[PDB]
């Protein structure tokens, strides 16, 4: 469709991160899946380059490439991990979940 | 709004004021001993954790042969006790 | 600043009308397909509104109430 | 190939911006084109999400998508444009060229 | 070091950070002068003199003459 | 405290790099040839503690040229 915050669940046991992460077993991150077709919407916080990029893609698709649907604002989650055999607690595990998608 | 929860590691004598819509979390190892308590970020978004009680609905992780019981809830001072199923 | 209510005809629209600083009409087909007309609002990137019309894109912006409803654009050939 | 700052020249006459941009007629922008394959290199300033994202793509390529090679730091250029018939000069036209690429 | 004409002391400016000297004319009135950022990689701003090698943009009926150079006090004349 | 490690990744600028910890990465995609990567590590050491998976196995050592001949293994 278009640049959109499609859902994605990361089960830590499936990627091998359950060896050190006690809780949570998984957290709902989010993936930006879609295409960035002109006009680039302002709710995706586009840049002057990504807008200039898509314009050249309209003329010749060979010289330039389309803008990409990538996360623009990442928010942290809370975890309980094991540091040196002691259960440790982290309130802000930075950069784990996606709140806003955009074209860059 | 701002949710006060139990604490076990401003905080003042076993409580902590969790702000910004954070939830109450509680960790145990089961002889049910208490490991830690405090605040849990809503951005973890397992399901936004808008539960009224601390319920360990998930099977405990396979580490330590399934002893750690973790849960979160969205009521004030709810991480004091947990449940099962 | 003085916001204005425009018409929304883009796939990114949450309603039939939006509110913004200036209204926008975009024509966006170069080759291989039939031109598509977009209607919406504009709060940033006013540099696009002053661009000479090309064979693939044309930008029009007006600062009046519902001014971008029945504006007809054209692409160069 | 890989995430790389491939060259790209933006001729303002091709995008119709010569109507208001006096100088320069064009500038050597840059585009980030390539693939983000695990392990994600540190010189691509990866985030915890892009690392967690690519790991799920390794298990099942259908549930999740790869990280994208996108610009991470944009640097300004100097321009001479026409604002209401008066030549205006801007030393910092932000976000026009790409200095650093990365995976998000 | 370049000349200055932007809306330093009376027509001079010390351009730093590798900036080049630019000069804008319409042909002949003088429009603006000052610094030009080396970013963007203009093939004409690393010149020894202000030479209009590029075709003037069709805007303003083909009057704007722009050139840049990378030497001190070069934007005083084309 | 920097340490000199071995570089065998396609992103390498030389035979050796300098970093905080040395890294050995095994990256086999399904139905594809396993790729072994050797390099340095300056951030995100949480990866070094990851259980070996059927597609990825992270390895980190903090010794001089410790990542020269490290061979890893993936789960079935």
């Amino acid at each position: 469709n278009y640049c959109k915050r499609t859902p994605l669940y990361i089960d830590f046991k499936e990627i091998g991160w359950d060896s050190w992460i006690i809780a949570p077993p998984g957290y709902e991150a989010y993936e930006c899946r879609g295409v960035c077709n002109y006009p680039l919407a302002e709710h995706l916080t586009p840049t002057k380059h990504a807008i200039i990029q898509a314009l050249v893609h309209l003329k010749n698709s060979q010289k330039a490439s389309k803008a990409c649907c990538v996360p623009t604002k990442l928010e942290p989650i809370s975890i309980l991990y094991l540091d040196k055999g002691v259960v440790t607690y982290k309130f802000k595990y930075e950069g784990m979940a996606v709140s806003e998608c955009g074209c860059r | 709004q701002e949710r006060l929860c139990a604490f076990k590691d401003s905080h003042e004598n076993g409580t902590i004021l969790c702000s910004k819509g954070s939830t109450c979390y509680g960790l145990w190892e089961k002889d049910i001993n208490l490991v830690k308590q405090g605040c849990w970020s809503h951005i973890g978004d397992p399901q936004e954790c808008h539960y009224e009680e601390c319920v360990v609905t998930t099977t405990p992780p396979s580490i330590q042969n399934g002893t750690y019981r973790f849960c979160c809830c969205s009521t004030d001072l709810c991480n004091v006790n947990f449940t099962e199923n | 600043g003085p916001l204005v209510t425009c018409t929304c005809e883009s796939p990114h629209c949450k309603g039939p009308t939006c509110r913004g600083a200036w209204c926008t009409v975009v024509l966006v087909r170069e080759e291989g397909r039939h031109p598509q007309e977009h209607r919406g609002c504009g709060n940033l990137h006013r540099e696009l509104c002053r661009g000479r019309p090309t064979e693939f894109v044309n930008h029009y912006c007006c600062d009046s109430h519902l001014c971008n409803h029945n504006v007809s654009l054209v692409l160069e050939a």
